[PDB]
RNA sequence: CCUCUGGCAUGUUGGAACAAUGUAGGUAAGGGAAGUCGGCAAGCCGGAUCCGUAACUUCGGGAUAAGGAUUGGCUCUAAGG
RNA sequence: GAAUGGAUGAACGAGAUUCCCACUGUCCCUACCUACUAUCCAGCGAAACCACAGCCAAGGGAACGGGCUUGGCGGAAUCAG
RNA sequence: CGUUCAUAGCGACGUCGCUUUUUGAUCCUUCGAUGUCGGCUCUUCCUAUCAUUGUGAAGCAGAAUUCACCAAGCGUUGGAU
RNA sequence: UGCCAUGGUAAUCCUGCUCAGUACGAGAGGAACCGCAGGUUCAGACAUUUGGUGUAUGUGCUUGGCUGAGGAGCCAAUGGG
RNA sequence: AAACUGCGAAUGGCUCAUUAAAUCAGUUAUGGUUCCUUUGGUCGCCACUUGGAUAACUGUGGUAAUUCUAGAGCUAAUACAU
RNA sequence: GGGUGACGGGGAAUCAGGGUUCGAUUCCGGAGAGGGAGCCUGAGAAACGGCUACCACAUCCAAGGAAGGCAGCAGGCGCGCA
């Protein structure tokens, strides 16, 4: 029981430049059949996946890499919930949103996640692989889906989407933060939401002046204000800091009424865990097809995701299960602005080391990073190391019109060719697939992959890494983490990682530097502590504890004054290992 | 990463430990222990948490008259844990398994020794009670 | 242990966090409804007597008197029992309770202050919230104000003024029954 | 080093000594020594055995 | 197996030790014939009462087939001349 | 291969095989205990066997030497094994 | 032969050797007797090296591998008939 | 209290983690050194613990008998447990 | 509103697994019994009216989690008592 | 004793007179609520849109615990000619 799916990448497939091609090389067409239809004219090539052998010839011939042929199980053909065009993506099933329960979708991008969100919003009618509302409702019977859609169709439920792409919001709306919130009032609960998400300082400022983390807080606060059912949340944690992303989770959990459906989408697994009560995985071949699993528990669903093995379907979807000398010395530097007093403790910086930076969005991780670089100048003291440095920023725009190939050779030709770099950075971050695309038409994750590659390739002693996990898929995150580790192990060049994810921080950390104190006030940057002690200080400052599920040892988040939390605080082991 | 430590092993080749999974096998006649070089005259022996080639001696005839890998899960011979506690299990038992460590059954009746559970994660997941 | 201490003669009660085994060692391995002296607890509570009515086990499971042990026992309960509200006429249900005996294996202890010694405390003996409503049955009205049958119960009755109604406060009173 | 109580006698069991028994019902018993273990296995009710704690509790000995 | 009547002085010697090999007895964690030509050797079984008893059969048997239960001490009751 | 009897066959057999259940130190893998020995002493006291005798390697030799040749070497008297 | 190439690995027709873990020849020794198969138990020696150490070779990309060298230190098992 | 001629002599091999899905490879597949955690076989000990033994003939319990009974005991090749 | 009190929740609805002098049907007995309710009969020194308890309400909570509940305040009855 | 493609009946279908077959199925009676058992309340239940066990299925768990019963009506899966 196996069938095939043809896919034609409509951006890449240009029938005029290439000529007919496919037809000439296809053995079904050379026989004399309607396997492929093209001509020099017309846009996009069509393939009959019925008549198609799946010889894998047409893909090798086509000059752009426009064609793909994948193999999907024949079980899925019955349970197709959407297909937009012929030779395009094929979504199977939909997640099962439950009223008064936060749905947690988990799964990598390009697996029909966006189309599902649109369907559940009610923008997209499920064409059901036909390319109807009574027919659609009959298809969805015996399940809460028919309940959901019936609710949508007569009682006009308001679909609201916290978007993925946050940097496009500034270039659309205008005025202050406080003004937009005042305009969008329906519940009339500005103050409480602002105290939860800390928008007391930010109310005065404009939208363009905000950082990434503050923009997220703003966008979530806006969605919380709007009176609506069916809340779609797409990566709220990305750009945020540890305590900010927990507060954002708490706010979203507070939005639960028995009326409202909520559908979060998190890639930080500990945050997703905290958010949801109900989870649905999204496995498939990226860009070709996608399957929405049956709804598991929070715990069970994420274990299934880590195993890469759905026990009920019995489909091992992923191959592998994703489970868990001194260079220089800075002295006691102090940098007083006038009202604000930034401080440093003395310590070492051993080569082949990744220093993780624990703190907050405001404690001035970015400002310290700029100071270390030379991009910021000293008020007092004077950090002027005779050292080349590289700087992966938070906010990543594509304002350099061309191809990724051009970007790579313009910045760094040697690294771009070098095999040790290529095995370490290009291949694992699937840069071989991005290479041909334009820089304008990147996604957010793809831009983050390119950023990682650009800064690793540029030679230095220090490598600054602000938010590598931002936008990347949980798999990609863990790859990006491995890439940074190995690159540094080969190079013997130190790095510094601003992360707000306890999965990635525990993964990367050899030594860990901690920041203390509130932002825009006195920052006491401690000496590089060992990992064991370092996280415990950081967790004690933010008042969180974790634990580990014996199957995959994944860090789960605790409740305040829960017995397990209290025990861990008394011991001093705020998490494990 | 953390290796096994030796434990007093009282299931020599010839033992019939009772199958404690939902396969349909009742018994498991141990015909050899895996990872035993051995000596002259010495019967190979499997403790808890050992791999073992077994034959099913009574149960469903799908399983009978062929060899399976299995894992010893409980054992009546008292083994010592590093923390100085001796521990024994009221019955000898096991589960039918494949070469790569996955269970061919689905649910383990009774407790699984933690020596075995730490070593065999897929058994441990199905195991209701440990130690 | 999250000690829930209640001074009954006022009408005020606090939640007091306590740590250090030796601080709580006076309470441990004692029964429910025993009157323990709280002097070893702290010099704030100098010569205080506290009755130990037995709050809640960790894992949420209330102590119920009679069962003894310091562990959980599960019992068949009925109408006229602790730890159980029956949802049907002659409903009956199995529910796990916990030992009368006090141990560190506990989330809360419940303590009722029987006698205060010399000192006072800020959110307990200072504060004095009244009995929420006065007598309602006639006999209890007579007993409150010392009347006898030949004295008119109507006049010597408790009455509560409900201000911030909107317009004006009613000088409100119950219906005297019996 | 959690000192455990013997499931038969009632004596405390220090780290080094004793023996642990994990019956297939899925509940475990500690034994101070073999005397206790044998008694538990032969099904002797420790409330009828004068040297066990349980007996002394029942019969109100000491105090 | 223990005792009285009657009869003996331990079977052609004593003492001191308590090594190995033996001869004759015992007991053994977990496994249970993997031992060996071969269950050799030992071990299980065992009395009685009450149930219950297959194939086959020369219809006699097989048959204590197999397989179960009970059994002490004490204080009474009933039934048998 | 058919009273040099053929084919059968209940019951029986210290008869010859094979398997299963139970049981077990037969074994994994051995350990500990008891008695009588062995052991030391008092007393008593045999036999078989004996060319001479009594450490080896190799050589040659009636073609596997304790003895011969060439080397290695050799230290009273004895005890239990 | 090995796509090609006698010799990486092989190797016909021929030819030269070693070995006494085969079996024959032979009949020297022993017929006034050297206890006649196997298994068990135990030690030691050899190398004509299966594994392990260090290496040279390939028709050795890796993995797997055969070919060869130093080499006998250490190993070389449990069962069914 | 010591020296040391001469004899003897001993350690073994494996797995897991890591390197790493890395080198190499079109891909399929797929290594290695240094580390770390443990195991096999062998050797030499030892008894804190778990186990075995147990005639301290230690202390209960019990069968048959025997000291008139009670009590205290004994016998039954170690009465049995 | 709530909460205690009382009543109902044994009807209805579904199915036909079982069950063969059993179910079941006609026939009769209860002089061999129970029966909420309905309907009718009965109902010769705190009484100028007694006791204290609790729920809702108030307020501390505990548990990851349930139509979980605990401790402290009160306050009624045709509830529970005399 | 075994079987029943057996819930009983009223009735249904064929039919000259006889019969033959069917009756899960709207009225009456029974029995049952995955399987067995036990019981609280109550006038009435050995109730299951009541509880307590076990078995068999299955659901969250922060793994200490907690909850469950469509042969009601819709609907799903499955079984299937239906
Ligand atoms: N309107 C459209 N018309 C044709 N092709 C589309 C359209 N929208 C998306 N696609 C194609 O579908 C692919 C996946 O898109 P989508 O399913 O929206 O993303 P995701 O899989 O993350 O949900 C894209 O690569 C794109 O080429
Ligand atoms: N060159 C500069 N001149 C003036 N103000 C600056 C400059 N660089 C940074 N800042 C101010 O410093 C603040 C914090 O800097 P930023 O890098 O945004 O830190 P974070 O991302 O943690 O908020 C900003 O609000 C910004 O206005
Ligand atoms: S794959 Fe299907 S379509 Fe593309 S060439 Fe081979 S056959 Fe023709
Ligand atoms: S497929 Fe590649 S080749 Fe065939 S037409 Fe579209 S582009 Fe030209
Ligand atoms: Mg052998
Ligand atoms: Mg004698
Ligand atoms: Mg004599
Ligand atoms: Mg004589
Ligand atoms: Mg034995
Ligand atoms: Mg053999
Ligand atoms: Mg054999
Ligand atoms: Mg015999
Ligand atoms: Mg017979
Ligand atoms: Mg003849
Ligand atoms: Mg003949
Ligand atoms: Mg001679
Ligand atoms: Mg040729
Ligand atoms: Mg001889
Ligand atoms: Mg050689
Ligand atoms: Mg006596
Ligand atoms: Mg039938
Ligand atoms: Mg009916
Ligand atoms: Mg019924
Ligand atoms: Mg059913
Ligand atoms: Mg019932
Ligand atoms: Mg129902």
């Amino acid at each position: 029981k196996l069938t095939r799916i043809a896919i034609v990448n409509h951006d890449k497939c240009k029938p005029k430049k290439c000529r007919q091609e496919c037809k000439k090389s296809c053995p079904v067409v050379r026989m004399g059949k309607l396997c492929i239809e093209v001509t020099p004219q017309s846009k996009i090539a069509w393939i009959s996946e019925t008549l198609c052998i799946g010889c894998g010839i047409c893909i090798k011939k086509c000059p752009f890499g426009a064609l793909s042929i994948v193999n999907l199980p024949s079980n899925l053909e019955k349970e197709t919930t959407h297909r937009y065009c012929a030779n395009a993506f094929k979504l199977h099933r939909l997640p099962i949103p439950r009223p008064g329960e936060v749905l947690g979708l988990v799964g990598t991008n390009g697996i029909g996640k966006s189309t599902a969100l649109k369907i559940l919003a009610g923008k997209q009618k499920p064409n059901l692989g036909k390319y109807d509302w009574q027919e659609i409702l009959t298809y969805f019977r015996g399940s809460e889906l028919q309940n959901y859609f019936t609710k949508i169709l007569e009682d006009d439920l308001k679909a609201i989407i916290k978007p993925q792409y946050v940097d496009q919001i500034p270039k659309a709306a205008k005025g202050t933060v406080g003004s937009i919130l005042d305009r969008k009032d329906e519940t009339k609960t500005q103050a409480i939401v602002c105290q939860q998400l800390d928008l007391t300082h930010l109310k005065e400022r404009n939208v363009e002046d905000l950082s990434g983390g503050e923009l997220q807080r703003f966008a979530c606060a806006v969605v919380c204000i709007q009176k609506a059912d069916i809340f779609m949340f797409d990566e709220p944690s990305s750009y945020l800091d540890v305590k900010q992303r927990l507060k954002a989770a708490i706010t979203i959990r507070s939005l639960i009424n028995p009326d409202r459906y909520i559908i979060v989408v998190e890639h930080d697994l500990s945050v997703l865990d905290y958010l949801s009560d109900f989870i649905c995985c999204l496995y498939g071949v990226p860009s070709a097809y996608g399957v929405v699993t049956m709804p598991f528990s929070v715990r069970e669903g994420i274990n299934i995701f880590l195993d890469g093995y759905v026990p009920t379907e019995n489909l091992r979807f992923r191959d592998a299960s994703l489970v868990f000398m001194c260079m220089y010395k800075y002295p006691g530097m102090k940098k007083k602005m006038g009202e604000f007093e930034l401080a440093i403790v003395a310590g070492e910086f051993t080569d082949s080391e990744i220093m993780v930076m624990l703190g907050e969005n405001g404690t001035g991780k970015t400002t310290f990073i700029r100071m270390l670089a030379g991009r910021l100048k000293p008020d007092e003291g004077g950090e002027v190391p005779v050292l080349n440095v590289s700087y992966k920023p938070q906010k990543i725009s594509p304002k350099s019109t061309g191809s990724v190939r051009q970007l790579l050779h313009e910045k760094i030709r040697d690294a771009y060719t070098h095999p040790q770099f290529v095995t370490d950075v290009m291949k694992p971050l699937q840069i071989e697939n991005i290479i041909d695309q334009e820089v304008q038409t990147l996604s957010g994750g793809e831009l983050q992959r390119v950023a990682l590659a650009l800064c690793l390739g540029k030679p230095a002693d220090v490598y600054l890494i602000d938010e590598p996990s931002a936008y990347l898929d949980s798999e990609q995150r863990l790859m990006a983490a491995r890439v940074v580790k190995r690159f540094i192990l080969h190079a013997k060049k130190t790095a510094f990682v601003v992360e707000h994810d306890f999965i990635m921080a525990t993964y990367l950390a050899d030594r860990v530097i901690v920041f203390d104190g509130v932002p825009s006030k006195n920052t006491v940057a401690n000496s590089p502590q060992t990992l064991l002690a370092g996280m415990n200080k950081f967790l004690s400052q933010l008042e969180i504890t974790f634990r580990r599920d014996p199957n995959n040892y994944r860090p789960r988040i605790n409740k305040l004054n829960s017995i397990k939390d209290v025990e861990q605080k008394k011991s001093g082991n705020y998490f494990f290992l | 990463s953390g290796a096994k430590f030796r434990i007093s092993l009282g299931l020599p080749v010839g033992a019939v430990i009772n199958c404690a999974d939902n396969t349909g096998a009742k018994n498991l006649y141990i015909i050899s222990v895996k990872g035993i070089k051995g000596r002259l005259n010495r019967l190979p022996a499997a403790g808890v948490g050992d791999m073992v080639m077994a034959t099913v001696k009574k149960g469903k005839p799908e399983l009978r008259k062929k060899v399976h890998p299995a894992v010893v899960i409980r054992q009546r011979k008292s083994y010592r844990r590093k923390d100085g506690v001796f521990l024994y299990f009221e019955d000898n038992a096991g589960v039918i398994v494949n070469n790569k460590g996955e269970m061919k059954g689905s649910a383990i009746t009774g407790p699984v020794a933690k020596e075995c559970a730490d070593l065999w994660p897929r058994i441990a997941s199905n195991a209701g009670s440990i130690a | 242990m999250k000690l829930n201490i209640s001074f009954p003669a006022t009408g005020c009660q606090k939640l007091i966090e306590v740590d250090d085994e030796r601080k709580l060692r006076t309470f441990y391995e004692k029964r429910m409804a025993t009157e323990v002296a709280a002097d070893a607890l702290g010099e704030e509570w100098k010569g205080y007597v506290v009755r130990i009515s037995g709050g809640n086990d960790k894992q949420g499971f209330p102590m119920k008197q009679g069962v003894l042990t310091h562990g959980r026992v599960r019992l068949l309960l009925s109408k006229g029992h602790s730890c159980y509200r029956p949802r049907r006429t002659g409903e009956r249900k199995r529910k796990s309770v916990r030992g009368c005996i006090v141990d560190a294996n506990l989330s809360v202890l419940n303590l009722v202050i029987v006698k205060k010694g010399e000192k006072d405390i800020p959110g307990l003996t200072d504060t004095t919230v009244p009995r929420r409503l006065g007598p309602k049955r006639a006999s209890r009205i007579r007993k409150l104000f010392n009347l006898s049958k030949e004295d008119d119960v109507r006049q010597y009755v408790v009455r509560k003024p409900l201000n911030k109604e909107g317009k004006k406060p009613r000088t409100k009173a119950p219906k005297i029954q019996r | 080093m959690k000192v455990e109580l013997c499931s038969f006698s009632g004596y405390k069991i220090y780290p080094g000594h004793g023996r642990r028994y994990a019956r297939t019902d899925g509940k475990v018993f500690q034994f101070l020594n073999a005397k206790c273990e044998s008694a538990f296995l032969s099904k002797r009710n420790p409330r009828q055995i004068n040297w066990t704690v349980l007996y002394r509790r029942k019969h109100k000995k000491g105090q």
